[PDB]
């Protein structure tokens, strides 16, 4: 797992490797097609609230 | 060095003592401390050692 905030803060499976500053916006892109949706890039997202 | 008495330096925690293995598993965290803050048991990354 990763997950970022509106803060720009990146959790490596909720480790935290890395500090950033604000980020605003990100594009994101990999295999997710539709097809390979069991296997794709990543398996579940969502817009988490504290 | 392993299981020996020895000068240890390991992310800004240093001092003197014996390693020694274990065979715990965690998918997550790296280091784990004591109640005082002294770290006694930690997992590096690429073998899980
Ligand atoms: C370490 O491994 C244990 C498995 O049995 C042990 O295997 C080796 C390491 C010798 O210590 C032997 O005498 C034992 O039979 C696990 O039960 C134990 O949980 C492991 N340690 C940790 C911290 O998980």
């Amino acid at each position: 797992e990763i997950v970022i905030t509106k803060y720009g803060d990146v959790y490596v499976n909720g480790f935290g490797y890395l500090h950033l500053g604000l980020l605003d916006a990100v594009t994101i892109n990999f295999t997710g097609h539709g097809t390979d949706d069991d296997v794709s890039g990543f398996w579940t997202i969502a817009s988490t609230n504290f | 060095t392993l299981d020996v008495c020895t000068k240890y330096t390991i992310y800004g925690f240093k001092g003197e003592g014996i390693i020694t293995l274990t065979n715990s598993s965690f998918l997550a965290g790296v280091y784990y401390t004591s109640d005082s803050g002294q770290l006694l048991a930690f997992k590096n990354v690429t073998s899980g050692a």
